[PDB]
């Protein structure tokens, strides 16, 4: 019995947060396109912590801390995978146009 | 079940009179064929075909191994005969519909079925006898995973026997491989094939990293385990890490070929460089794959035939681990010839040669190891020094490809093939057959015979160098890879020297069959009675040879690194313990077997376009999973009196020998 | 080596400087693997097992001095690698143009189905599977495919480039010397790649080059409009050398816009 | 935190003390879930790299609507978080709250899947499937592999389902309800970044 009731539904409640306000800052385009797309980034990625820690009862002790490492090496992958593919790709891109 | 009765058929014989010997002892190898042992054996299917041991899927997926390298090596004389003829100035026999095929499926075949294989079978063999775990952490994924593997292995076959195999290269390169210039059935069968076979390996490689994290013997830290355990450690997160990239890739090809989409189809938004891109993210963490557990092996045979304690440990470790994050920034080195201008090619140059550092600290660690030690000249140990002096050299040359500058005049030429030939045959080919001679006592109770396999390392030492040092010196002089047809004279004579080299690697191979062979007829004189013939450090040679199939009645405790070798030193080794507890066991389950065949269904229905069929195969697959996950004895206990008496058998060996305390 | 092969004796100044490269790579990396095999057969025959007067420390498995080295060595030679990695590999970037007072001779490259495609813009001519340029002088190659992945390589001029459909790459080239040079497709293409094999020919002089230029207008086929490439781009394997007087202004981005268009 | 050379036992900590565990297994699950990770974020990178690959059709922006991802969204959060429910049954015993929670995560997930389906159906009778352009092969690539993941998740939430009817609530059970509790949990997350990335930046 890793979560409580109580630790789930405040999970809930902040991840209700982070998503309706990311859609309404875009379906009415309050801001700019800068702090709008900052801004939803960043509360999709502490949604995400927030749908790890509260959903998935996850911490530094839980196997050993294995669990822990397993998901900051798959980040670390994550990130050299997608960063790196998406800045090879678009080097290729320009490299590529009728100059 | 009840009534398989599967066998397979012979693919091929060419006759070529080139030099009167390649073409007639190609066909020397291409009738080393045997007769039926009694296809579904009652014994065959209780006790290896659904064996969830993991001795045994080791061992069968060693002999998968052998087999595909005898296949694809009759297709390697055959391409060398063609490209020796073409340089003379006569059209050889083989069209390029043919070699293409030949070369694509030749690459596909060594590298996935032959170079994967071997190097699990070993892991499967002596990763749970190292750390002291008398089975894997999931045993019925292990035994699906191998039969995965063999689908892979039937797909390809029957494709080359077909004549309707891909021919784009190994890799499919895009555009090629599109629907739209490849129209045919082939990539299917090379699609389905990396498909299967890649659900195999994701999985063995998940087996593994969780059997090593988990199920180790108590007081066996992480810098207490042998140097093969964490070297199959970090290939397996390679694997992990490595394969769904190849299994959404393929998968992305598929969906070009099938659905009509536009991934990499070159006309509506599509973009072939994100292939290329993702296949070598693939790519170049197999390439470590591959090395990685070769390099624990050569680590372990080092220790144990220099008669000396492994030198500096904890660096070479660290060089294994900087090894396993540094794979993966570095997959651009196969498109320097692409055109990302210069920033991006001198970064992941960068890292290539920050890849080159730790092998080197690899490298002189077995070097220093030998540095005192009375060295017996094993088999194993002279596949080492070989290995040592070949990936010295083909690592430098690997190194020479990673500068962009020097990569514009060296990509997809004959150095490169050279390269890549230098470092699998040296490295994981050596590590090969260094691991099979150690390991074979291990494996079944007696030795191999040891003079065949010196010959067979002598022939394949000196066929490899005079094989591929031509073609070093052919791309220096400008010959690509994949030529096939009127090849320019001025390479021919270089071509001529490689050819003889093929030849020379047919003998050892010839050597290496022969050796088995001999093994076993021998197999009474030869026997090693105790489970540690060459002397040994790790705690697989604690136990006899062959293991029990329930790997240590008694989980050892191990206080130190080395364990094996500090229970011989001080004298509590082969120590009978008063009682034995009761052991559990899973049992052998059949339904690898099934999912294997429905995975099979489905492969062949989805490359012919049945579309039903293939429905038919997915649900065989899902249903098959959903109903054995249904059941409910999937285990048993081995009882007491059983254990007593292997237990008894091994310790009267032991004192027949003369070692009590 | 003194081989008189085509990247050891190279004729272009880029080919002459990844051959300098080469050489410097080699002898750098010979530093350290010449003694690695050098201790592994002398550590192999010395440390034997009969030898009976040899030292024989079978405990001693860690060192600082020893350590400190075998880490010390790969990383300087790493170190100058990586320096001289960076400095060439920005100094023969392909896109980048040569230094030289002649202007550049702009060469437009596509890879048809097996045989090579030329277009001079400016001299307004075609050909199938010959260049000729001047030598001395700078040669800027527009290099794109027709049907798949290809690479355009003049071997002992200089370094490869990737030939894809519907988008450009560009190569910088120079001809040291009068000769012909053998160029190659360096990726494989299909049932086919091993014929698609052509010509460069350096002339003397700029005299020679236009008398070439002047040979290419007596052709009566011309290259005036896309129906014309399309029977050319038929797919086919080991043609001769033909050529085309006239030429559509710019066909090469009308080939490039085939795979770009939109509607 | 000691080195014990004498306890010779197989002592470990209580938690019930039986010793013959599930976490083994759901370990591997999570080793699993990080493989397929790699899996999404390759997916990812194809997005953005063909994400104007509009050919000359539509873009993101004149295609996604807004509401309806929103709706789809919250379908998919209550799911997880009955889900999350459910294992707070287990853990308290009591079946028949374990069958009623998943029962509604499975309406809730079956809701998600079902208007994925709508909108996968109107794009392709529409002339606007997978085979139209790059950019809407990526997203069919992306969202069908989310929701063909949504969808095996729905397969073994009722053959769960059935298994906990018959055998009960069990240690098998335990250790499944866990490990598809991982797989539900991560496709939530999944799905969080499949609308920041796809919907939100497309729809800007
Ligand atoms: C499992 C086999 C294997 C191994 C061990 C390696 C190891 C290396 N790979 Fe070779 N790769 C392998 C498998 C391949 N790589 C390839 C292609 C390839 C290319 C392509 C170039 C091109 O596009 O033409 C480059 C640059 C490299 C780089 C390297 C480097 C730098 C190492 C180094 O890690 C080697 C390290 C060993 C060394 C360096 C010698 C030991 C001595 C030392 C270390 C002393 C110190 C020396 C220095 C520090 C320089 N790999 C291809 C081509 C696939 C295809 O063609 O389709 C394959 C199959
Ligand atoms: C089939 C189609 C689908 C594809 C499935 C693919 C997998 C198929 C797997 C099939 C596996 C089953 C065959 C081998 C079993 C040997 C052990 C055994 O059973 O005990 C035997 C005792 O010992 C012997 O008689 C020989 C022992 C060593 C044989 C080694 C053979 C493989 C060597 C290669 C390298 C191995 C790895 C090395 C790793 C270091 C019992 O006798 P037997 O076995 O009945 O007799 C064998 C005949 N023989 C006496 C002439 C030899
Ligand atoms: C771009 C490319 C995309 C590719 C990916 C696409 C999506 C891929 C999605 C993959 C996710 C699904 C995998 C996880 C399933 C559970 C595994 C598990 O740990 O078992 C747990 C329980 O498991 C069970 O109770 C059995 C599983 C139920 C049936 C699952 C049907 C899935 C259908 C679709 C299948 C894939 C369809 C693929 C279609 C392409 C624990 O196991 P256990 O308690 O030890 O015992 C279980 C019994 N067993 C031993 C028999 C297991
Ligand atoms: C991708 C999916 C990938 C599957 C992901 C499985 C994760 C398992 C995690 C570890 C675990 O709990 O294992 C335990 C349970 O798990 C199993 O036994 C799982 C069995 C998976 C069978 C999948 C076959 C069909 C693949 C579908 C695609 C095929 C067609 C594609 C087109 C091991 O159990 P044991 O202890 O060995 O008993
Ligand atoms: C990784 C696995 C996924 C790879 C991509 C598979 C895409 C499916 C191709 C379907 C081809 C087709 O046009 O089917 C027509 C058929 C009627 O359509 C049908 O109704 C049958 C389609 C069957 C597809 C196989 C199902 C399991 C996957
Ligand atoms: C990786 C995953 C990528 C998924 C890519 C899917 C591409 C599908 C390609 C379809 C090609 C043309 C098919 C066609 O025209 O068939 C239309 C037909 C609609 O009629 P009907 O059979 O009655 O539909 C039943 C379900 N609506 O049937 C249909 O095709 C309509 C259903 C569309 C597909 C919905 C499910 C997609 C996967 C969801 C997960
Ligand atoms: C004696 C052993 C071998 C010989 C004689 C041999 C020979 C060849 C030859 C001639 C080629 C084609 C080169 C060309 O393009 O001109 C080739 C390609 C290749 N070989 Fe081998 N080979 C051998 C062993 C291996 C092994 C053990 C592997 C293990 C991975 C391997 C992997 C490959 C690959 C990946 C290719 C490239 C396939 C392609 O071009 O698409 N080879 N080999
Ligand atoms: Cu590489």
């Amino acid at each position: 019995s890793h979560g409580s009731v109580k630790t789930y539904m405040t999970g809930f409640i902040l991840s209700i947060i982070l998503t309706v306000i990311p859609f309404w800052m875009v379906m009415t385009g309050a801001a700019s396109p800068a702090v709008i797309l900052g801004t939803i980034l960043a509360m999709a990625v502490v949604q995400v912590l927030v749908h790890l820690v509260c959903f998935l009862h996850m911490n530094t002790k839980s196997d050993e801390g294995w669990n822990m490492t397993a998901f900051v090496f798959t980040v670390l992958i994550i990130a050299i995978l997608v960063v790196g593919s998406i800045w090879i790709m678009w080097n290729l891109n320009y490299n590529m146009m009728m100059h | 079940m009840f009534g398989k009765l599967s066998l397979d058929a012979v693919p091929f014989h060419e006759p070529i009179v080139m030099v009167t010997i390649a073409g007639i002892i190609l066909g020397g190898l291409a009738l080393v064929g045997l007769i039926t042992y009694f296809g579904k054996w009652t014994y065959l299917w209780k006790e290896w075909l659904t064996s969830v041991d993991h001795k045994r899927l080791g061992i069968m997926y060693i002999i998968v191994a052998i087999v595909m390298l005898l296949r694809g090596f009759a297709d390697a004389i055959m391409m060398r005969s063609q490209q020796a003829l073409a340089s003379a100035g006569e059209a050889g026999f083989l069209p390029p519909h043919h070699y293409d095929q030949i070369f694509t499926a030749h690459g596909v075949i060594m590298i996935f079925f032959v170079a994967m294989p071997f190097v699990i079978g070993l892991m499967n063999l002596v990763v749970p006898l190292q750390i002291g775990a008398r089975d894997v952490a999931f045993p019925f994924l292990n035994n699906l995973s191998f039969w995965f593997t063999v689908v892979g292995v039937i797909l390809v076959n029957v494709s080359l026997g077909v004549g309707e195999f891909a021919q784009t290269g190994w890799l499919a390169y895009p555009p090629l491989s599109g629907i739209e210039y490849s129209p045919g059935v082939g990539v299917d069968y090379w699609i389905w094939s990396l498909q299967l076979s890649g659900i195999g390996t994701t999985l063995t490689g998940i087996n593994f990293f969780v059997t090593i994290l988990k199920m180790r013997a108590p007081g066996m830290t992480m810098f207490k385990m042998p140097v093969f355990t964490w070297a199959s450690l970090c290939a397996n997160v390679l694997i992990i890490a490595s394969f769904p990239i190849l299994t959404v890739t393929v998968a992305l090809l598929t969906l070009d070929r099938y659905l009509g989409t536009h991934f990499f189809t070159n006309d509506m938004g599509g973009n072939m460089m994100m292939y290329i891109n993702l296949i070598w993210a693939w790519g170049h963490p197999e390439v470590y794959i591959l090395i990685l557990p070769v390099f624990g092996v050569f680590s372990e045979i080092a220790a144990t035939f220099s008669r000396k304690r492994l030198f500096g440990y904890t660096s070479l470790v660290w060089a294994t681990v900087c090894i396993t994050v540094l794979s993966f920034i570095v997959w651009l080195h196969h498109f320097f010839t692409m055109g990302a201008g210069a920033n991006v090619n001198a970064f992941f140059g960068i890292t290539t040669m920050i890849i080159a550092i730790p092998t080197g600290v690899k490298i002189f660690n077995w070097l220093f190891t030998m540095y005192q030690g009375r060295i017996v000249f094993h088999s194993a140990m002279l596949w080492t020094i070989g290995f040592i002096v070949t990936f010295s050299v083909g690592g430098m040359t690997g190194v020479l490809l990673a500068v962009p500058g020097a990569d514009f005049v060296l990509h997809n030429s004959l150095f490169l093939i050279a390269h890549f030939h230098n470092v699998i045959i040296g490295g994981v080919v050596f590590g090969c057959f260094a691991g099979m001679t150690y390991w074979w006592p291990k494996a079944f109770g007696f030795k191999l015979n040891e003079t065949w396999g010196k010959r067979a390392f002598w022939f394949w030492i000196i066929g490899f160098f005079v094989a591929f040092m031509p073609l070093y010196a052919l791309g220096f002089m400008g010959m690509t890879r994949r030529l096939s047809q009127q090849i320019d004279p001025q390479f021919h004579t270089m071509l001529m020297i490689a050819a003889s080299g093929a030849v020379l690697i047919a003998l050892g191979i010839l050597c290496l069959v022969i050796q088995m062979y001999v093994s076993i007829r021998d197999r009474d004189q030869n026997r090693d009675l105790t489970g540690d013939p060459w002397g040994g450090r790790t705690l697989e040679w604690a136990t006899s040879s062959p293991p029990p199939f329930y790997n240590f009645a008694v989980v050892p405790h191990v206080h130190e690194r080395d364990a094996f070798w500090e229970m011989k030193e001080k004298g509590e080794a082969y120590k009978k313990p008063d009682h034995y507890e009761e052991i559990h066991m899973p049992k052998n389950s059949g339904a690898g077997i099934v999912i294997a065949a429905f995975s099979t269904i489905f492969g062949f229905a989805m490359i012919w376009h049945i579309w039903w069929l293939a429905i038919v195969g997915f649900a065989g697959m899902i249903i098959t999973w959903i109903v054995k996950s249904f059941d409910e004895d999937v285990d048993y206990y081995v009882p007491v009196a059983e254990i007593e008496k292997l237990e008894n058998q091994h310790f009267d060996e032991i004192t027949k020998a003369g070692l009590k305390n | 080596s003194g081989c008189n092969s085509a990247l050891l004796d190279p004729k272009g100044q880029i080919g002459l400087e990844q051959r300098s490269l080469i050489l410097t790579a080699f002898g750098l990396m010979l530093i350290v693997v010449i003694p690695a095999i050098l201790m592994a057969v002398g550590f192999a025959w010395k440390y034997r097992a009969s030898n009976k007067d040899a030292k024989y420390s079978p405990n001693w498995s860690h060192s600082n001095k020893v350590e400190a080295v075998v880490w010390t060595v790969p990383i300087l030679i790493i170190i100058f690698l990586a320096v001289l990695t960076w400095k060439t590999t920005h100094a023969l970037e392909p896109s980048k143009p040569l230094a030289h007072d002649e202007k550049p001779i702009t060469i437009e490259v596509v890879s048809m189905d097996w045989k090579w495609f030329f277009i001079y813009p400016e001299q307004g001519i075609a050909t199938v599977n010959e260049i000729a340029f001047p030598a001395n002088t700078p040669v800027y190659f527009k290099v794109t495919s027709n049907s798949v992945m290809n690479s355009f390589f003049i071997p002992r001029l200089g370094s490869q480039i990737y030939a894809m459909a519907g988008m450009q790459t560009r190569l910088h080239l120079i001809a040291n010397e009068p000769g012909t040079y053998d160029g190659i497709s360096a990726s494989y293409s299909g049932p086919g790649f091993s014929g698609m094999k052509f010509k460069a020919i350096a002339t003397p002089d700029r005299a020679a080059f236009d008398q070439w230029v002047a040979k290419a207008k007596q052709s009566p086929n011309t290259m005036s409009d896309m129906a014309a490439f399309e029977k050319l781009a038929a797919p086919s394997e080991y043609n001769q050398v033909e050529y085309f007087s006239n030429v559509k202004p710019d066909l090469f981005a009308d080939v490039i816009n085939k795979f770009m268009a939109h509607g | 935190m000691a080195t014990d050379t004498l306890t010779h036992a197989t002592a470990h900590a209580h938690e019930h003390g039986h010793h013959d565990a599930g976490g083994t297994k759901i370990f591997g699950f999570w080793i699993y879930l990080m493989s397929d990770c790699i899996l999404f974020s390759i997916l990812f990178a194809t997005y953005a790299v063909l994400v104007n690959g509009t050919a000359g059709g539509p873009t993101g922006k004149d295609i996604f609507e807004l509401p309806f991802v929103l709706v789809e969204t919250f379908l998919l959060l209550f799911s997880s978080i009955t889900y999350g429910m459910a294992a707070i049954a287990m853990y308290k015993n009591n079946k028949s709250q374990v069958i009623s929670w998943l029962a509604l995560t499975w309406l809730f997930g079956a809701g998600f899947i079902g208007m994925e389906i709508y909108e996968f159906h109107h794009l392709i009778v529409n002339g606007m499937g997978p085979d139209r352009s790059g950019f809407l092969s990526a997203f069919f690539a992306l969202v069908g592999t989310h929701g063909l993941h949504v969808t095996s998740g729905l397969i073994w939430m009722a053959v769960l389902m059935v298994q906990i009817a018959r055998r009960g609530l069990t240690s098998t059970n335990r250790t499944r309800i866990m490990c598809l509790s991982l797989f539900w949990h991560f496709l939530d997350v999944v799905w969080i970044c499949v609308f920041t990335v796809v919907y939100l930046m497309g729809a800007m």
